[PDB]
């Protein structure tokens, strides 16, 4: 329906796909025209909107990036399991994480230099290494 | 004496290596415990 | 014309639909085998396979063995074919209580307990078959 | 997972975000640098190892650091 | 008119000021340098013209030059490989008795004792054997003089010199512009019609009248000094006539038609000459001149100005089939538009085309007295069988730098490298089958053979005198080929080649060609080859196939040709580039080449080389012992490596030294390469940094910080001192083994 | 049909005693399955033929390398059961391809399922397919007859 | 005879000791990786950032170490 014309190749999904999480990439081309696949060697976009399916969170941000640097085309990324559930990841808020996005809360941040972390002696024999 | 050889090898280089390699893989893929 | 097209008509699979993957020769070969037929009980799949597989393995170490130029080369290749039986089957029986492990099709403890039943019985009949006829030749 | 952590000493330049193959790292507001954005690494679960990151870090040592550790199917770059 | 001649006049300005620049072709290295690094990346992208520059006029300029400079280094190699002999060979003493003297152009200084090199070859000459069959090239040409090898000396240097102008001319004077090169049709036309159709030409004009009357003059025991010079067998047409009475018809019989008049001296008898042991010059001759009118012929295949040719575009566009979508649609673009697609096909070509030539010339020796120099037959196949190795992993490599660099999606939908790229996991995964599928049987034979003679149980081996393995194809061509003269070739009087069936050819007591039986261990060991083969095409197609994107790595294209890894995410991924697939690949035609050279060897040891005696016995190098002991492991290495191992480690305190501590040292870069290819970088760099710290103590810190080699330096060092050692151990040992005869 | 494959030709449609004409979709259908396997029987005979007349036998049948009807004296009776048996697996995997919903006559490579979409050039070799077979039907039949009444056997001025 | 082979394997000992020792003081961290006693004992590399760190840990020292080990009681 919506995917861009492929003539398939043998770098498609695999069985985990439909037992584990499959991606889905979505995105809008003004225009037709061939753009390298993350896994075969190449595809025609539909003109309007185009819906692509791969197996790895990182094809679909190569192909996000083939996009964006080369066709200048703004996509979302999403994450379908088995159960029929989907999850929307690569714009988590609607702008890129390049852009500063107010709400957005500091993760796995440290207030002091990288050389003042514990010494593995200190944190011994409890299930932590000296970063945590 | 001069039997036991002929008993004991073909169990110790096959059948208890046999056995005991069933009995890893099914405790190595067990899943539980 | 164009004989390779995605399979299932779906061009983002890891798959094709060429003359080999998908084509009446081989859906129907294939859809015949024991391993795949309709309507068969698993007990029955197994026998099938075990028969198919006990016959063909007698030749090798029949003619092919240290013993194959004594008189009695036929004996020892059916009992290196029956020792090769019994260690498959035990690989057979190891697989299936660890793949299934929380009458139907293949793909359960009890199918697969079933299937390997079958095969243990059909190998040895092949096997023995196979004796039979290479008694007198 | 592996886990990726940011220190104080990052100068909010982006390039680590750019750099990240699998949108683990993003920006978030920050008052301690002078261009008032810090790295932050919400999903580590989607991190692969490849130190990417690291590689286009300028601060002269790695603001942004990665410690390898459990390996799941994500984080072993498996398509199976 | 659309192929014209485009040229730019002065388009580089000559000086000096470029030169006191180095780095400057590139962006990154022109600022200069602030580590050790950047000097060996100065080395390494010195003559990468597509990263210096986006135009392809500019790529396409510094090709040509280059081409140029190449041409003029070659020519200047040639004239000094001819001056040598004309001052200091004993080339005149060979002439007189080729069988007993010894070939030598190359003469040592005495200044530390290293005059024990130069070996009493003969002739009342002192000089270091050469093995390279220069001789017999001079002789098949009938120089007979040393004046001529001057004088071919003097042409080669002023030959290089024109070159040298050509390219600087062609550079910096006349650029021809880009639509000059993109003329694949009139290139095709002028290099086939003019190149190789005229050179043929003109080689079976100089044999007619200059090597044929000269070489039948010599096989008759004329000494040279009475043979009337090679101008003599041009003026006076009866000085050729009582050679070849055909002639005295001179070229009327070519005009009216009646070439069979020409049988005098264009002969199709074949196999090999009785008395040098070398091809029939009649024969070659004849050769050169049909191949002559072929190239002739095909050089008129293509349209280049007027309507009548071939245009390649459609050609290729016209063939497409149901199960290739859209057929060889885009590739003359490919093939027009990037020098590398154009590279890696050459490569690959003139590396099958230099082992075809390798095989083909041992079997029938072309030149006078090669056959029964053995040191000389031996270097040359093992020679042109290393290069031919080296060019086809350089073609794959180039193959691979296509893909990865000008290959481009948009140009390339669903026609044949469309579908190679989406059916790539099924080709690598069938042909890591069948490699597997060849290692296992084929090397479980060797080991099988050896389990079964270490346990007494002979009987059980695949031997001939047990389980039999004959390749029963092989013999039946091989009959095939005997069969041949007067019933499938009824106008050829003898086969092609005596290796098939038939006489043995000895010249002076030595076996120079015999007929070579196929049994169980050749079974095995071209299996063995098979096996080699496959595997290397398969890590060198694995390169190409997976070079732009990976499951792995769905990016790599973007990471460039050459990269040490993308970190240690995903498990691990080292060596993921393809120019890594190339480094593993030169390690597996390294190995498969050695295994090559090694049965040349020992099968034309014990099967062929030889003496015979005047009833006619035949008594081999090695006794044929190769039946019975290449089928197992440890045969080869009792009767093969540690048997003919004897010259080299007893050659000291004679005029072989020098190839003992050539051996020496061969075994020395080898095992000095493994440093690089084992450790890693990280290391070496904190001991850097110690030894850093050590000079700082004391003042002494160079403004070039060092750094330790990079990962792809360390790899691409390790693997060419690698190459050196294994080569110059096979080098050492195969000239002290065929040179103490 | 007029449509199926193997109509191009010079004569055209060629049914001068009338067979298809009113023949039910099924009787067609057996007809074209007849003259395909007659049609690649024949092939393979005029091949098999050729290859025995100029002498090529293989290693286990040394003395019969002349004449073909000669030679198939010298295969003993389970050879020619074996070859039987081998042809009847290969019609048991036919009629089991038969069986399928979408078969078309002689299109055991399910063509109708495979290609993108049907096409003038597939109906023209499979033309090319019949006529070749057609020929080699007659040829074959030919070489048997020539070769029966002139013992001479081909190759032999026959 | 004795005198060279000796000088040689004092030579073997010196440099499996250099490697061992160098694994050994390095182990905490080097100017290539100041914080390397965060990453443990054996880790296979810091990625191809800063120049490349194949081999860089305290197990690839003992690692290479073994080579010359191996070489110098041969
Ligand atoms: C570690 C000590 C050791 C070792 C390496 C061997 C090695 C061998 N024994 Mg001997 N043996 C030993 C101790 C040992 N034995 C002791 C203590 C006894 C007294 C019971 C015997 C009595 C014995 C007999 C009677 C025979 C052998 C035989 C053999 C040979 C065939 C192996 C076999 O059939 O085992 C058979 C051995 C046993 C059934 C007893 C087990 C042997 C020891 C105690 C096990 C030690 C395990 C070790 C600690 C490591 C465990 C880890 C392992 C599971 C990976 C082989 C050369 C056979 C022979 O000579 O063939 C030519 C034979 O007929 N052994
Ligand atoms: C191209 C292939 C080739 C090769 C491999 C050789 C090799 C050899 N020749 Mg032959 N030769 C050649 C071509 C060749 N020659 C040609 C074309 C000619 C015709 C002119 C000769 C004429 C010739 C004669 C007449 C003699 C040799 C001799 C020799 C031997 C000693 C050479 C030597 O070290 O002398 C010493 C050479 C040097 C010390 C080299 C000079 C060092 C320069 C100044 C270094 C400059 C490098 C520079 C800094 C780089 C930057 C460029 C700069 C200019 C800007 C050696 C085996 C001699 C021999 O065999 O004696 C028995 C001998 O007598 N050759
Ligand atoms: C480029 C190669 C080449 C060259 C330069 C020559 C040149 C020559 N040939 Mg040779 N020739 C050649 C190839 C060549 N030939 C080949 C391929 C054959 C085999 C058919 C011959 C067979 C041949 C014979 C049989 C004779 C010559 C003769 C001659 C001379 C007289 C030319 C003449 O009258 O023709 C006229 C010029 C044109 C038609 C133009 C001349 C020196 C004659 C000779 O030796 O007398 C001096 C002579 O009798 N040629
Ligand atoms: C017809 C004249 C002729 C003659 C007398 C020779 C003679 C020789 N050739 Mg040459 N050769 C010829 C034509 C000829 N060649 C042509 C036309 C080709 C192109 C395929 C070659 C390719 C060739 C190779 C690749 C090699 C030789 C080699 C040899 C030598 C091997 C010994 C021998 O008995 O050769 C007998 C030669 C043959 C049995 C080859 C005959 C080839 C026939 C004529 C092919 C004809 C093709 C046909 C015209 C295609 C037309 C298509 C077009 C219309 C579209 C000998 C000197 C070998 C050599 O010198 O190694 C040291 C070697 O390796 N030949
Ligand atoms: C027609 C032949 C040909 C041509 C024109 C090129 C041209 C090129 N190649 Mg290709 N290549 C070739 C053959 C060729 N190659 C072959 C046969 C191989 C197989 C080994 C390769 C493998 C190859 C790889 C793997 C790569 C290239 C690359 C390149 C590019 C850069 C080369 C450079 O900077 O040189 C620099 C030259 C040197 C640093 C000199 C080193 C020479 C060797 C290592 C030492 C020689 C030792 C000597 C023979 C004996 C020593 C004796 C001892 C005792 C001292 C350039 C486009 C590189 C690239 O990125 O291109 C895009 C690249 O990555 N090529
Ligand atoms: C002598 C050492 C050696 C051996 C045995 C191998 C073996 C192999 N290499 Mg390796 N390789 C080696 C050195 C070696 N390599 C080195 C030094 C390098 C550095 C350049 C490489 C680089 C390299 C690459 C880059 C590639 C290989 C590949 C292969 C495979 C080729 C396919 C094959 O033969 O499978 C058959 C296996 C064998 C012949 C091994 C011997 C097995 C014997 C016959 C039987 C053993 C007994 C049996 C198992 C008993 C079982 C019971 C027992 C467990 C008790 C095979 C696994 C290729 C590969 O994997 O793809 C196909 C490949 O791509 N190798
Ligand atoms: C109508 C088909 C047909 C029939 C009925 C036969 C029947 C026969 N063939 Mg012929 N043959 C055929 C096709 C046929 N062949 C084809 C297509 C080839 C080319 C590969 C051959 C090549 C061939 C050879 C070389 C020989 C026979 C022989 C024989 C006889 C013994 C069987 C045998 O060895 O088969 C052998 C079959 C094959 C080698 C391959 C069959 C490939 C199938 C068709 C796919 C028997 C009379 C043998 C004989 O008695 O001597 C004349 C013998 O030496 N045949
Ligand atoms: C020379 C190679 C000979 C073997 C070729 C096999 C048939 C090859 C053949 O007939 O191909 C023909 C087939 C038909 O393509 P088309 O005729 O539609 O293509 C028209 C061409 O002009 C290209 O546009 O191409 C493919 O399907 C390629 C992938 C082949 C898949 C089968 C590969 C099997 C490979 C292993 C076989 C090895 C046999 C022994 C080798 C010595
Ligand atoms: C044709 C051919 C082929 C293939 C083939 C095959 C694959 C075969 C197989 C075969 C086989 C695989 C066979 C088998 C058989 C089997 C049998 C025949 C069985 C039998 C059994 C029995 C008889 C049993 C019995 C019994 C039992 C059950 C138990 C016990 C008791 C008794 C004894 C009663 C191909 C096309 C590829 C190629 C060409 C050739
Ligand atoms: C080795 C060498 C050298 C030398 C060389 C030489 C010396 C060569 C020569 C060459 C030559 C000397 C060549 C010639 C050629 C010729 C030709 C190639 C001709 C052709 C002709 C033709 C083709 C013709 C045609 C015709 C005629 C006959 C007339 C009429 C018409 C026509 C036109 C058809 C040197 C020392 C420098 C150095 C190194 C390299
Ligand atoms: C030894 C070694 C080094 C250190 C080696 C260095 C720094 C090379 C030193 C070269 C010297 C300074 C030049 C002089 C060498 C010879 C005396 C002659 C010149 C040889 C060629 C350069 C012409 C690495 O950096 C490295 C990196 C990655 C993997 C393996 C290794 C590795 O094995
Ligand atoms: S690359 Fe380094 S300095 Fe730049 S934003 Fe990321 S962590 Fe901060
Ligand atoms: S060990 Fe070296 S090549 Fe491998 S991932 Fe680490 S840095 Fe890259």
């Amino acid at each position: 329906p919506y995917s861009p014309i492929f003539g398939g190749s043998t770098g498609g999904w695999l069985r985990a796909a439909e037992v584990e999480e499959k991606y889905a990439i979505t995105w809008t081309s003004p225009k037709e025209q061939i753009f390298e696949m993350p896994t075969g060697g190449a595809a025609v976009m539909l003109i309007g909107e185009n819906l692509l399916y791969l197996a790895r969170k990182e094809q679909c941000l190569a192909l996000g990036t083939q996009l964006k640097s080369f066709k200048i085309s703004d996509y979302k990324i999403y994450r379908i399991f088995p159960s029929g559930e989907v999850q929307f990841l690569h714009p988590k808020d609607g702008v890129f994480p390049e852009k500063v996005n107010p709400g957005r809360l500091p993760v796995g941040n440290r207030s002091f230099s990288i050389g003042k972390n514990p010494n593995p002696v200190s944190v011994k024999f409890s299930g932590q290494g000296t970063y945590e | 004496a001069s039997y036991l050889p002929s008993i004991l090898v073909p169990l110790v280089g096959i059948v208890f290596p046999g056995v005991a390699m069933a009995l890893l893989f099914l405790y190595i893929e067990k899943d539980d415990i | 014309a164009n004989f390779i097209k995605p399979y299932n008509n779906d061009p983002f699979v890891g798959h094709l639909s060429t003359p080999v993957t998908t084509s009446a020769a081989t859906k129907a070969f294939l859809g015949n085998l024991p391993a795949y037929r309709a309507g068969l009980s698993p007990l029955l799949r197994g026998l099938e396979v075990g028969m198919a597989h006990g016959y063909l393995l007698v030749g090798p170490f029949d003619k092919l063995g240290p013993l194959r130029n004594s008189e009695i080369a036929l004996l020892s290749g059916f009992l290196s074919a029956v020792g090769l039986i019994t260690i498959l089957t035990l690989c057979l029986t190891i697989y299936g209580k660890v793949s299934f492990q929380e009458n139907k099709d293949l793909l359960t403890e009890d199918g697969w307990s079933q299937f390997t039943s079958g095969f243990l019985v059909g190998a040895f009949g092949g096997a023995g078959f196979a004796y039979l006829t290479l008694l007198n030749l | 997972s592996h886990a990726v952590k940011i220190y104080d000493t990052c100068i909010g330049c982006t390039q680590c975000v750019r750099a990240c193959p699998t949108d683990v790292l993003e920006m978030v507001p920050w008052d301690g640098c002078k261009a008032g954005q810090i790295a932050s690494a919400p999903r580590t679960e989607d991190c692969v190892g490849c130190k990417r990151c690291e590689s286009a870090c300028p601060t002269d040592f790695l603001s942004v650091r990665v410690y390898l550790g459990g390996e799941t199917t994500r984080s072993m770059g498996l398509a199976y | 008119t659309k192929v014209k001649i485009l040229v730019e006049r002065d388009a580089t300005a000559t000086s000096f000021e470029k030169w006191a620049k180095p780095g400057h072709f590139s962006r990154t290295l022109a600022k200069g340098p602030k580590t050790t690094t950047w000097i060996w990346n100065l080395h390494a992208d010195a003559h990468d013209f597509d990263s210096q520059t986006n135009s392809l006029e500019d790529v396409s300029r510094k090709i040509f030059s280059a081409h140029f400079g190449q041409l003029a280094v070659i020519f200047l190699w040639l004239s000094g490989m001819h001056f040598h002999g004309a001052y200091f060979s004993n080339y005149l003493a060979w002439l007189n008795n080729p069988t007993s003297i010894k070939p030598s152009a190359q003469v040592v200084w005495p200044i530390v004792g290293q005059e024990i090199l130069n070996a009493d070859v003969g002739g009342n000459f002192q000089g270091v054997q050469i093995t390279s069959g220069f001789f017999q090239l001079w002789r098949a040409e009938g120089i007979t003089s040393e004046i001529q090898l001057y004088w071919t000396a003097i042409g080669a240097l002023v030959m290089s010199g024109l070159m040298l102008f050509a390219g600087w001319f062609h550079y910096h004077k006349a650029a021809p512009k880009l639509e000059w090169f993109q003329n694949a049709e009139s290139m095709l036309n002028h290099h086939l019609s003019i190149l190789l159709g005229l050179g043929c030409l003109s080689w079976a004009g100089h044999q007619i009248h200059v090597a044929l009357p000269i070489n039948k003059l010599l096989d008759a025991g004329v000494a040279p000094q009475e043979i009337p010079l090679p101008h003599e067998f041009l003026v006076n047409r009866d000085l050729i006539a009582q050679l070849y009475p055909s002639f005295s018809k001179g070229l009327v019989p070519f005009f009216s038609g009646n070439w069979s008049e020409y049988s005098d001296f264009l002969t199709f008898k074949g196999g090999v000459n009785p008395v040098t042991g070398g091809l029939w010059l009649t024969d070659t001759a004849h050769h050169h001149l049909a191949l002559a009118v072929l190239f002739i012929f095909a050089g008129h295949m293509y349209r280049t100005n007027w309507g009548i040719g071939h245009s390649m575009k459609e050609m290729l566009e016209a063939h497409k089939g149901p199960f290739t979508g859209e057929g060889h649609a885009g590739l003359y673009e490919i093939l027009t538009t990037s020098w590398h697609a154009q590279l890696a096909i050459n490569l690959a070509m003139i590396g099958s085309l230099s082992i075809i030539v390798a095989h083909h010339m041992y079997a029938m020796p072309p030149y006078p007295y090669i056959a029964t120099d053995y040191a000389t037959q031996l270097s040359l196949f093992t020679h042109h069988v290393w290069i031919g190795g080296f060019c086809i992993v350089g073609g794959a490599a180039h193959g691979a730098i296509f893909m990865v660099r000008d290959y481009n999606p948009a140009k390339n939908y669903n026609n044949l490298l469309d579908r190679v790229i989406r059916h790539r996991d099924s080709i690598i995964s069938h042909l890591n089958w069948v490699s597997i599928f060849l290692g296992f049987h084929s090397f479980g034979l060797y080991i099988h053979n050896d389990t079964m003679r270490a346990l007494g149980r002979s009987q059980d081996m695949f031997s001939d005198t047990a389980i039999q393995l004959q390749p029963i194809f092989a013999q039946w061509i091989q009959n095939l080929h005997l069969l041949a003269p007067g019933n499938t070739a009824p106008n050829a009087l003898t086969t092609a080649s005596y290796v098939f069936g038939g006489d043995v050819v000895s010249v002076g007591s030595k076996i120079a060609i015999m007929p070579i039986k196929l049994g169980t261990a050749d079974f095995m060991v071209h299996h063995i080859h098979a096996f080699t083969i496959h595997v290397t095409a398969l890590i060198l197609l694995k390169g190409v196939l997976y070079a732009r994107s990976s499951k792995l790595i769905p990016d790599k294209a973007n990471l460039g040709f050459r990269f040490p890894c993308d970190g240690p995410g995903r498990g691990g991924t080292c060596q993921v580039s393809a120019w890594d697939h190339v480094f593993l690949g030169l390690f597996w035609m390294y190995n498969s080449l050695s295994i090559v050279l090694f049965h040349f060897s020992w099968k034309m040891q014990s099967d062929v080389w030889g003496s015979v005696t005047p009833t006619g016995a035949v008594s081999h190098i090695t006794g044929g012992n190769f039946a019975q002991s290449a089928i197992t492991i440890n045969g080869w290495l009792r009767d093969f490596l540690w048997s003919q191992a004897s010259q080299v480690i007893q050659s000291y305190g004679s005029a072989l030294s020098a190839y003992g501590l050539i051996f020496l040292g061969a075994h020395f870069i080898w095992a000095f390469s493994l440093m690089f290819l084992f450790s890693g970088r990280g290391y070496w760099q904190e001991l850097i940094e110690s030894i850093v710290w050590a000079h700082n103590k004391i003042k002494v810190a160079p403004a070039i910080q060092p750094r330790a080699l990079s990962i792809t330096q360390g790899r691409a060092v390790g693997l060419a001192h690698y190459l050196l050692g294994g080569i110059g151990t096979t080098w050492a040992f195969f000239l002290a083994r065929i040179i103490s005869v | 049909v007029k449509e199926m494959p193997g109509v191009s030709a010079p004569l055209g449609f060629f049914d001068p005693l009338g067979f298809a004409s009113k023949a039910s979709p099924e009787t067609i259908t057996k007809y074209r399955e007849s003259e395909l396997r007659h049609g690649r029987t024949a092939m393979l005979a005029v091949l098999g033929w050729a290859f025995t007349e100029a002498g090529c036998h293989l290693p286990v049948f040394p003395n019969a390398g002349t004449n073909p009807l000669a030679a198939a004296g010298q295969v003993p009776f389970w050879g020619w059961a074996q070859i039987f048996a081998f042809c009847g697996v290969i019609e048991f995997v036919q009629a089991k391809i038969r069986e399928r919903p979408g078969f078309q006559a002689g299109d055991y490579i399910g063509s109708g399922d495979l290609m993108d979409e049907g096409d003038d050039q597939w109906k023209s070799f499979q033309t090319k397919e019949l006529n070749n077979g057609r020929l080699a039907m007659l040829a074959s039949i030919g070489l048997i007859g020539q070769t029966a009444i002139f013992g001479q056997n081909i190759l032999e001025q026959s | 005879g004795d005198f060279l082979v000796h000088h040689a394997i004092a030579l073997g000992l010196h440099t499996t000791t250099l490697i061992l020792v160098k694994g050994a003081l390095d182990a905490r961290g080097s100017k290539l990786m100041p914080d390397k006693k965060d990453f443990g004992y054996s880790f296979p590399c810091d990625g191809p950032g800063r120049g490349g760190t194949c081999d860089i840990s305290a197990w690839d020292a003992f690692y290479l170490s073994m080579f010359w080990m191996l070489n110098t009681i041969g």
